[PDB]
C-alpha cells in the first residue's frame, strides 16, 4: 500500500506491528523475516538512544566532562573519550564500560534471536521489559507501532545529526537553531 | 578376534543421514545451532581480532591475546557443529 | 518458561529443588558441563570466594601479629607476592591441595551420583538439623558465595585500579 | 531429429527446447555424460559471475570507488593491488553466497529450477511471458558476458591496460 507501483511481498504478513505495506524493494525474501524484524526493533532501540542522545548532549553536559571533551560535539565525543584512553587515562574508559556491558547484553540475549526463529513463544523484539507495565496497564500493540515508528524516525535523525556533524562541527541542537 | 575395549559411554556413531546425530559432538549435544552459529560467528571474531593483533609477534606478547586466538580453529569446529545442530532440528 | 530470563526458556538441566534456583543459564551452559559436575564447581568457588571476600575484610580491618613486618604495605593481591618469597602461600597451597586431592576423590564420588555436589559433610556444629533450614541455609551458602564471588573481584580489582585495598577504598 | 544450431548434427538427447537457452548446441555431448541439470546450473552461475565480471572490468574505466581510487585501471594490475584482507572479505561475501548454492545443489538438486536461489526481490518474473523472456535473457547474457570477458582479460593480458583504454589508444595489437 506504501507504494502503489510496487507492493509489499507476501512474505510479509500484514499483522506484524508497524506494517504499512512498503518493501518496494522486497528485501523479506532474501533473509528470514523474524530475523529482520528483530533487526529493524534491534536498530530503532539503538537509534533512539543515539538521537535522544545527540540532542540530550548538546543540550547539556553531566559535571567535570568538560574538560576531557574540551570542545567536542556527538561523533567528536568519542574519539575524544578512546584518545584519552590511550593514553591510559582511567576516567575515559566510559566507552569501555558501555561497550562492555551493551555487548553482555547481547551476549545474554545471543540465543533468544535465534529462539524466535527456530518457533518459541518469544516474538521477535521483546524481551518483556516492563517495570513500569505501562504497557501491560494499558493496552499493547499502540506503542509497539509508536515504537517502530519513532525508531525508524530516529534512524534517519542520527544519520541526519552524524552527517550535519561532518560536513559542519555544529551538533544537533546547535544546527535545528542555525541556518547556514 | 577377542573383544576390543572401548570406554564407557562409547555409543553408535555411524551415519548415513544428511547430518550426524548430535551425539557426534559429545558434551555439545545438546546445545542449539543458534548457539553454535553464533558462538562460531564470534569465536571468529574475537579469534581472528586475538590473533590479528599480534601478527608481529614480540618477545613480550599479550597472553590473553595469544589464549585468545586458538578461537580462529575452534569456530571451524563450532560452525561445522551448528551445521550438524540445525540439520538435526536443533 | 523462565523465571530469572522471561524472554529466555526455562533452562532443561535445572529444577527448582536444586539449591540458589532462579532458572537462571542463559547460555545454556549447563547442557554443555556434567550438571553436577558444573555445582559442586559453583559450591567451591562461592566457599572459596566467601573465605576471600570476608579475608580482604578482616586483613583491611586488621592483621595477624608480625605480618606487618614480613609484609611493609602490600595488601590484597600484594601480600601474596611477599608470601610466595616467604613460606605463608606455599604451605597453605600444599594443604589445600592435600584436601582437594580428597576432593578429587569426593568429585569422583559426586559423578557417579553416590556423593551430593559439594556435600562434604563437614557439621562440627549441627545447624542444618532441621532438614528445611538445611535448604534455607544451602540456599543462603550459594547466595552469600555468588554474591562474595562478585563482591571478591569487585575489590580485588579495586585493588589493581587503586591499590588502596577494599575497606580503604570507600574511606579513601 | 535435427540441432537447430548444427542443422547437420543429431537433436542432443538431454538437452530439451523447455531450457532457457536452448540452442541444440552440445556437438561434444557433456549432457549425455553429465547432468543436464549440473550443467544448466554450472553454465548459469559461470555466467552470473562472468556478467558482473564484464561489467567489472569495465566500470573501473569510469569512476573508482574513493577508497581505491588511487589504484590502477588495468584490471590484472587492480587484482594485485587489493589488500589481502579485502580478498578475504570478498571470498567471505562471495562463499556466504555459496553456501545456498551449496544448498541448492548438493542437497536440494532437484526442487526447483537450474540457478533459483531465491533472489527475487522486486518480484518480477511474474507476468509468465516476461519470466520466459528474463530467463533466455539472462543465459544468453550470460554467456556473451563469459565471452566478453574472456576477451578483455587476454587483451588485458597482452597489452596491459583495461579494455575500454586498450579502444581508445587502439592498441589493439601484440606489440
Ligand atoms: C551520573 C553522572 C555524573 C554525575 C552525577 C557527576 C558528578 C560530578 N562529577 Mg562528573 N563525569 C561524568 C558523569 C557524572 N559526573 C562522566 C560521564 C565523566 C566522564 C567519563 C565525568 C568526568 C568528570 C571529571 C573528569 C571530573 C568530574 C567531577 C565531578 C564532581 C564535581 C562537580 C564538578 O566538578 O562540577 C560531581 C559530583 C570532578 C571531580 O571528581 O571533582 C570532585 C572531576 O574532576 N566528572
Ligand atoms: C517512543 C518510545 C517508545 C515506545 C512507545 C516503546 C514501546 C514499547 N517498548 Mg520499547 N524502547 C524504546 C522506546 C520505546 N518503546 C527505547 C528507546 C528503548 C531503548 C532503551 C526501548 C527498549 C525496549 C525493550 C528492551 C523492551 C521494550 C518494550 C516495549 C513495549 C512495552 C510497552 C511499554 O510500557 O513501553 C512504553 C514506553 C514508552 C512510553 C516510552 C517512554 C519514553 C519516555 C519519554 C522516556 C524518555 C527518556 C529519554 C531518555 C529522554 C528523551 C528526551 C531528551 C531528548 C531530553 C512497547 C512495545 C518491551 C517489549 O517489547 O516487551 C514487552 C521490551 O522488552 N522497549
Ligand atoms: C580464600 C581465603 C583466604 C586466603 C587465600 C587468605 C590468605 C591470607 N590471609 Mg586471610 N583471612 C581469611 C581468608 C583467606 N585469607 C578469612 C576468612 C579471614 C577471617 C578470619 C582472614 C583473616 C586474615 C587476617 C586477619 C590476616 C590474614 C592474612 C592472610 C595471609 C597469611 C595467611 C594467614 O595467616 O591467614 C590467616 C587466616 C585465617 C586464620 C582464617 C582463615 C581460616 C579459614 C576459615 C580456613 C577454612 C578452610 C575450610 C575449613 C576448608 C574446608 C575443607 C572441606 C573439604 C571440609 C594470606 C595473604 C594475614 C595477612 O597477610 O594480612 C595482611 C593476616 O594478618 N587473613
Ligand atoms: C602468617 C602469619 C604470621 C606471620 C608472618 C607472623 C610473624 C611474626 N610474628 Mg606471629 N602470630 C600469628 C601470625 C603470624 N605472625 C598468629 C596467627 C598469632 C596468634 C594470634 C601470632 C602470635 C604471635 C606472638 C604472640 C608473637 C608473634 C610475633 C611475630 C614476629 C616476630 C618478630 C617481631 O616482630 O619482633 C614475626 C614477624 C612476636 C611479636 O613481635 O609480636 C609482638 C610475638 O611475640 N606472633
Ligand atoms: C556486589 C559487590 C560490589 C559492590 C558493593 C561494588 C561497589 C563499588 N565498586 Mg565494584 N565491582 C564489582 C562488584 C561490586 N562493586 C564487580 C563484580 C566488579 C567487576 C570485577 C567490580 C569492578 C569495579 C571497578 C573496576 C571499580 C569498582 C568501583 C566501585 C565503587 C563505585 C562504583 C559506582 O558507584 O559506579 C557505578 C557506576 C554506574 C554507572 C553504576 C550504574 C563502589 C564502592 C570503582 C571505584 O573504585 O570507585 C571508588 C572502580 O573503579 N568496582
Ligand atoms: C566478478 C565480479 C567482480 C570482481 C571480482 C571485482 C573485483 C574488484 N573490483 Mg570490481 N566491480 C564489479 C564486479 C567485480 N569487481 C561490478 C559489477 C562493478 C560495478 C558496480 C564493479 C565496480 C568497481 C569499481 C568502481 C571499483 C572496483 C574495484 C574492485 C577491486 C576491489 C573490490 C571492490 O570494491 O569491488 C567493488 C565491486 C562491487 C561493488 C560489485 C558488487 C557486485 C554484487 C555482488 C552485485 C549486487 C547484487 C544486487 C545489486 C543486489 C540488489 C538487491 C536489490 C534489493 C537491489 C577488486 C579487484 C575497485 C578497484 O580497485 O578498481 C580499480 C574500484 O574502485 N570494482
Ligand atoms: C541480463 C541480466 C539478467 C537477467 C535478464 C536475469 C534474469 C533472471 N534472474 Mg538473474 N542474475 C543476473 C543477471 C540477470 N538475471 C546476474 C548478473 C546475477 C548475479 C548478481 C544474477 C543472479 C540471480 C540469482 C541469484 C537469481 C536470479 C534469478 C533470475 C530470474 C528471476 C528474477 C528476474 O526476473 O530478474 C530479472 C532481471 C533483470 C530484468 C535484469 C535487469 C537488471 C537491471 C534493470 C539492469 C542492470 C543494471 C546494472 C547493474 C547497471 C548497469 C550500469 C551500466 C549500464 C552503466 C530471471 C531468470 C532468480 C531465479 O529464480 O532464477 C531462475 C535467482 O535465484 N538471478
Ligand atoms: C520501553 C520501556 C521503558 C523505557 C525506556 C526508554 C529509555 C524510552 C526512551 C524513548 C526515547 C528516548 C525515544 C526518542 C526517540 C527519538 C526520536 C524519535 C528523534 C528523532 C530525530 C529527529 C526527528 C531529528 C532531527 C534533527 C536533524 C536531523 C538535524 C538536527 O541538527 C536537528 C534536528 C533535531 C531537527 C520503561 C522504563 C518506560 C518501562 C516500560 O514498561 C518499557
Ligand atoms: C535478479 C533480480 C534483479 C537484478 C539484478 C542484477 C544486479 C543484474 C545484473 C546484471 C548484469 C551486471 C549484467 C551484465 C552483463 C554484461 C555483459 C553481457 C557484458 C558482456 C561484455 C562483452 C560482450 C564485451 C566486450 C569487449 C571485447 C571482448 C573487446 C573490447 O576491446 C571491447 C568490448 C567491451 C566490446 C533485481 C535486483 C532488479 C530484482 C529482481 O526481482 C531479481
Ligand atoms: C562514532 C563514530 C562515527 C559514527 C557514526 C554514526 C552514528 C553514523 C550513523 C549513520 C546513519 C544512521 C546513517 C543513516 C542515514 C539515513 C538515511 C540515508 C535515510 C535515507 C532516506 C531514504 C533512502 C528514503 C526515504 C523515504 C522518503 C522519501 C520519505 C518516506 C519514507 C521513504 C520512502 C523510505 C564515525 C563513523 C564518524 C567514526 C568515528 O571514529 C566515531
Ligand atoms: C592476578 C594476581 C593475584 C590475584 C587475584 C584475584 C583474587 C583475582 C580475582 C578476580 C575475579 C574474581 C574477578 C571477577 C570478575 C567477575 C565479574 C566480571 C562479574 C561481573 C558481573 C556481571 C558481568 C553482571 C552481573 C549482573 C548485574 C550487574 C545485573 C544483571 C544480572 C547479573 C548477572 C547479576 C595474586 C593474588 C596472585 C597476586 C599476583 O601477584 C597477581
Amino acid at each position: 500500500r506504501a507504494v502503489p507501483f510496487a507492493p509489499a511481498p507476501d512474505c510479509l504478513p500484514e499483522n506484524i506491528p508497524g506494517y504499512m505495506g512498503f518493501d518496494p524493494l522486497g528485501l523479506s525474501t532474501l533473509c528470514n523475516v523474524e530475523w529482520l524484524r528483530e533487526a529493524e526493533i534491534k536498530h530503532c532501540r539503538v537509534a533512539m538512544l543515539a538521537a535522544a542522545g545527540s540532542i540530550a548532549q548538546d543540550l547539556y553536559q553531566f559535571p567535570g566532562v568538560e574538560k576531557i571533551v574540551g570542545s567536542a560535539k556527538m561523533t567528536g565525543v568519542h574519539d575524544k573519550i578512546l584518545a584519552a584512553a590511550s593514553t591510559g587515562d582511567y576516567k575515559a574508559q566510559a566507552m569501555s564500560q558501555i561497550l562492555f556491558w551493551t555487548s553482555f547484553l547481547e551476549i545474554v540475549t545471543l540465543p533468544a534471536v535465534f529462539e524466535t526463529m527456530n518457533g518459541g513463544p518469544r516474538k521477535p523484539g521483546v524481551f518483556f521489559f516492563d517495570p513500569l507495565g505501562l504497557g501491560k496497564g494499558d493496552k499493547m500493540g499502540e506503542m509497539e507501532l509508536k515504537e517502530i515508528k519513532n525508531g525508524r524516525l530516529a534512524m534517519i535523525g542520527v544519520g541526519g545529526m552524524v552527517h550535519h556533524y561532518l560536513l559542519t562541527g555544529k551538533g544537533p541542537i546547535q544546527f535545528l537553531s542555525g541556518i547556514p | 578376534f577377542s573383544p576390543v575395549p572401548s570406554p564407557e559411554g562409547t555409543k553408535e556413531t555411524y551415519w548415513e543421514t544428511k547430518a550426524p546425530s548430535s551425539d557426534v559432538l559429545g558434551i555439545g549435544a545438546g546445545v542449539s545451532s543458534g548457539n553454535f552459529a553464533a558462538a562460531s560467528v564470534f569465536a571468529a571474531l574475537v579469534g581472528g581480532y586475538c590473533t590479528g593483533q599480534v601478527i608481529p609477534l614480540t618477545v613480550e606478547p599479550n597472553p590473553l591475546f595469544l589464549a585468545g586466538s586458538f578461537l580462529l580453529p575452534y569456530s571451524w569446529a563450532l560452525h561445522v557443529a551448528a551445521w550438524i545442530q540445525k540439520n538435526n532440528g536443533k | 518458561m523462565s523465571e530469572s530470563v522471561p524472554f529466555l526458556k526455562k533452562p532443561e538441566a535445572l529444577d527448582s529443588s536444586m539449591a540458589g534456583y532462579a532458572g537462571f543459564d542463559p547460555l545454556g551452559l549447563s547442557s554443555i558441563a556434567d550438571i553436577k559436575f558444573l555445582q559442586e564447581s559453583e559450591i567451591k568457588h562461592c566457599r572459596i570466594a566467601m573465605l576471600a571476600a570476608a579475608g580482604s575484610i578482616a586483613q583491611d580491618i586488621f592483621t595477624f601479629p608480625g605480618v606487618s613486618k614480613v609484609v611493609g604495605t602490600a595488601k590484597m593481591t600484594g601480600v601474596h607476592d611477599v608470601l610466595v618469597k616467604q613460606g605463608a602461600m606455599g604451605q597453605i597451597l600444599l594443604w589445600t591441595s592435600f584436601l582437594e586431592v580428597f576432593g578429587t576423590i569426593a568429585l569422583l564420588e559426586t559423578l557417579d551420583g553416590k556423593r551430593a555436589p559439594g556435600d562434604f559433610k563437614f557439621d562440627p556444629l549441627g545447624f542444618s538439623k532441621n532438614a528445611e533450614t538445611a535448604k534455607r541455609y544451602q540456599l543462603s551458602e550459594i547466595k552469600n558465595g555468588r554474591l562474595a564471588m562478585l563482591a571478591t573481584g569487585g575489590m580485588v580489582h579495586g585493588y589493581f585500579i587503586t591499590g588502596k585495598g577494599p575497606l580503604e577504598l570507600l574511606t579513601n | 531429429e535435427m540441432s537447430e544450431a548444427i542443422p547437420f548434427m543429431p537433436k542432443p538427447a538431454n538437452i530439451d527446447s523447455s531450457m532457457p537457452g536452448y540452442a541444440g548446441f552440445d556437438p561434444l555431448g557433456f549432457t549425455d555424460y553429465y547432468s543436464a541439470k549440473w550443467m544448466q546450473e554450472a553454465e548459469i552461475k559461470h555466467g552470473r559471475v562472468c556478467m558482473l565480471a564484464a561489467l567489472g572490468m569495465v566500470f573501473p574505466e569510469f569512476a573508482k570507488f574513493p577508497q581505491f581510487a588511487s589504484f590502477s585501471t588495468n584490471p590484472l594490475e587492480a587484482f594485485y593491488q587489493v589488500s589481502p584482507a579485502g580478498w578475504g572479505q570478498i571470498f567471505l561475501f562471495i562463499g556466504v553466497l555459496e553456501t545456498f548454492s551449496y544448498e541448492k545443489s548438493f542437497y536440494n538438486f532437484e526442487g526447483g529450477a537450474p540457478g533459483a536461489l531465491g533472489f527475487d526481490p522486486l518480484r518480477m518474473s511474474s507476468n509468465p511471458a516476461s519470466a520466459k523472456q528474463y530467463a533466455a535473457a539472462e543465459v544468453r547474457n550470460g554467456r556473451l558476458a563469459m565471452i566478453g570477458f574472456s576477451g578483455m582479460l587476454h587483451h588485458a593480458i597482452v597489452s596491459k591496460q583495461g579494455p575500454i583504454t586498450q579502444i581508445v589508444e587502439q592498441n589493439f595489437y601484440p606489440k
